């Protein structure tokens, strides 16, 4: 009774398929985001200066 | 006797009452030390920039205006004998 149970699983009664999904790779990577230079400016401003 | 000549005086403070105390004593000491405005505007920021850390942008001399963007509770407008003494923090 076991042989005939194993005599019922055919190749054409039971196919056997691998499937896979496609993974991407991990990765890690660094980003340091800095703003502009701030410079320090100093402007006097005098009525003969305008003029002038 | 100078010092209580000049008597800083405050029309705007949105700051508070300590560190208006400072600013008086400060303005004073810039007066007294500078021999021109323009160096009066650096030893202020200098100053402030020590003790409170950040962006300031200090402004003064006879006549002009001031619409800014500032730090809330970080921005004093005194006049002492014709000179504005205009200070503010921004981020």
């Amino acid at each position: 009774e076991e042989a005939i149970k194993q005599t019922l699983r055919n190749k054409f009664n039971y196919n056997t398929r691998e499937c896979q999904t496609i993974n991407p790779s991990i990765r890690e990577r660094g980003v340091s985001t800095e703003p502009p230079p701030s410079d320090t400016i100093c402007g006097n401003i005098t009525q003969w200066e305008i003029f002038d | 006797s100078h010092l209580d000549k000049v008597q800083p005086v405050i029309k705007n403070s949105d700051m508070s009452v300590e560190m208006q105390k400072e600013v008086e004593e400060v303005a004073k000491k810039a007066i007294d030390y500078c021999n021109t405005d323009k160096e009066i505007a650096t030893f202020i920021k200098d100053d402030f920039r020590s003790r409170y850390h950040g962006t300031w942008h200090c402004i003064v001399g006879r006549n002009f205006g001031s619409f800014v963007t500032f730090e809330r509770s970080y921005y004093i407008y005194l006049y002492v004998g014709q000179l504005a003494i205009l200070l503010f923090k921004t981020g």
